[PDB]
């Protein structure tokens, strides 16, 4: 899962 | 001491009402009732919050003030008949409940431990409709942190801007983001209410034409619907900027049946990883598919037609995420905007850019 | 090996509901499925219990069999759209599933390793319409015990004797009897069906024209009702002499209508004490009055106009089953019989004796 | 409570 900032 | 009569049902929705914050101390468990000037006030709080509802007296009544048990006060009114008149008063630390041939005996705290919520001063003030307030929370709520180590992300951010409201609500992968004109021009502003009062405000609006009355302190905000106040603490903390992760530039763009894009997500999640919820989408000429397995090497295949031009590329999402937006949005189509299997999507109506949806994908 | 089907999701749907009804054991948690002779059978277990649910083929089919996840199955078919044509097969120890452009390969275990449920012989058997059994199951089972340590009280008894079925359900405390006329001459016998088959059968109940054939052996009883087939093993117990306990001669009675008495009850429940529920009932002529009170000294009182002649009386009752008996009662005017303070009280309906609630009293 | 037995 990618983090948005 | 306090005296009052009043028919059931000018006191039912009232009760309903305040008793929603609704403990550490057993006086945050009791309703404050207060008789003051042809009025009664009904006032429930959690310390962080306070809903305060005002009844008109039409009966002879007399001033005071008292503290009841909430839910057993509310299941007496609620369990008398329709058209019940409700005599109440004090006879020592007792209050005292009649209607016709139903008597109940309850016991009170004093009116002076009721705890008051400390004064402020609003510095933003506005006035929306009750529907406004309700598509602002509803298109943004799903995506607020559950019980993050980051506070503020626990919240939902309400911000001013212009002549715009806006509410923004994210737990650092997804982010939901929801803007509605407001026709008064205000200071630029943006304050985070906590999930609980996200919750007690949403439960306020009767779904009626009463318009909703604002006002934003520095640390706490109150709403007005008709006979109705409440007042909630603000999350004390900087929530991030929604701007910095809407795609730049997207040289992607998707469009597809939301129907159709939901029920194929929801068939392949069955069989992707229970605690991870990974699935694949790929996105080849007017085509996607979309292919989960688990580790027990089972695996689901959707192939839909959709409209989409672009090169072909996959990208890896948590399929609850999707699942969350596409619920979120009530349409017949969606528009998904893409740039590369590392970057961030935007979701949204593919008729309305009123609310946007960001969801991060996964490796 | 060579199990082919395609059926129309709607067809499938009631069946793969009906029999996921019934772990520890990985193959309990999957469905057996079994193609022969223009028939799939679908077939979910715990091992106490089985359902079986019969569907016949109208569109090409090969015979054999498999097990495959309950659930994911279900819901695999629940998320297909209506109209969606179901094809299924097998490809090495994998189940396919295709429909429209949805592909789903499900895990399987061998057909062979299905847990098969003992042979056994019914000793009585008999038809009866839905609604009558629907109604003996409603009209007692809020009565079953909760978790009771005297385990056979956790079930509802299944009597027969002469022409007549009845249910029995009982805590201890409380007692509901519902009986009802069958039309047929039965052996007399007497069975105690779990908690968790009462439920099931209750579920089973589709509220249509079918009749339900049930068979009773030593150990288990069946019931079919259309295409679906219920088997629960009995509760290896004996039941009390419930017949010992109804009030044999009365000489209270106490009438009233049922919507004021349960929503006076309700209102005093509220004040009584939250575990223990205690109310007290004042009984003189033509009056009864409610009290109830709690620890932190909060009272209420409930006065109402009842048909009563007897002599005056105090008893106590535990509120939450007298309440149980009033939302079981669908009439206009309840009946309450009455001897002592210490004694049961009977309540019925005031113009039907089919069934009877028998609640003990709490000391005052 | 009383019991019924
Ligand atoms: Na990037």
């Amino acid at each position: 899962q990618a983090d948005l900032f | 001491a306090m005296k009052f009569t009043v028919e059931r049902e000018h006191l039912l929705k009232p009760l309903q009402q305040v008793s929603g914050p609704l403990p550490t101390l057993p006086i945050l468990g009791n309703l404050l009732l207060q008789v003051a000037d042809g009025t009664l006030s009904l006032t429930g709080t959690d310390l962080e919050m306070e809903m305060v509802a005002r009844v008109a007296l039409v009966q002879p009544h007399e001033p005071g003030a008292t503290t009841v048990p909430a839910r057993k006060f509310f299941d007496i009114c609620r369990g008398l008949p329709e058209g019940a008149e409700i005599a109440v008063q004090l006879e020592g630390e007792r209050m005292l409940v009649r209607s016709g041939r139903s008597r109940f005996s309850l016991s009170t705290l004093p009116a002076a431990d009721f705890p008051n919520l400390d004064d402020w001063q609003s510095e933003v003030e506005f006035t929306l409709p009750q529907a406004t307030m309700k598509r602002l929370i509803e298109a943004t709520q799903f995506s607020m942190a559950h019980q993050d180590v980051r506070y503020y992300l626990n919240g939902m951010l309400f911000e001013t801007e212009g002549e715009e409201l806006r509410t923004v609500a994210t737990d650092g992968h997804r982010l939901a983001v929801c803007s509605m004109p407001i026709g008064q021009s205000l200071p630029s502003h943006s304050v985070i209410v906590p999930r609980k009062g996200v919750i007690e405000l949403m439960r306020m609006l009767d779904g009626g034409d009463n318009p909703l009355r604002v006002q934003i302190g520095s640390n706490n905000i109150r709403a007005h619907v008709g006979d109705f106040i409440f007042t909630s603490k603000l999350v004390d903390g900087r929530f991030p900027d929604y701007r910095r992760v809407l795609p730049k530039n997207p040289d992607k763009h998707l469009e597809a049946g939301c129907d159709l894009l939901k029920q194929a997500f929801a068939r392949a999640a069955i069989l992707s990883n229970e605690k991870f919820r990974g699935v694949r989408l790929y996105v080849s000429e007017n085509q996607l598919k979309i292919t989960a397995n688990n580790p027990e090497q089972e695996e689901a295949e959707e192939i839909l037609d959709v409209t989409y031009s672009g090169a072909e590329m996959e990208i890896g999402f948590n399929v609850s995420y999707v699942l969350d937006v596409l619920n979120a949005l009530k349409c017949e189509n969606v528009r998904m905007m893409l740039t590369d299997s590392v970057s961030s999507v935007q979701i949204e109506d593919a008729a309305s850019q009123s609310a946007a949806y960001v969801v991060m994908p996964m490796r």
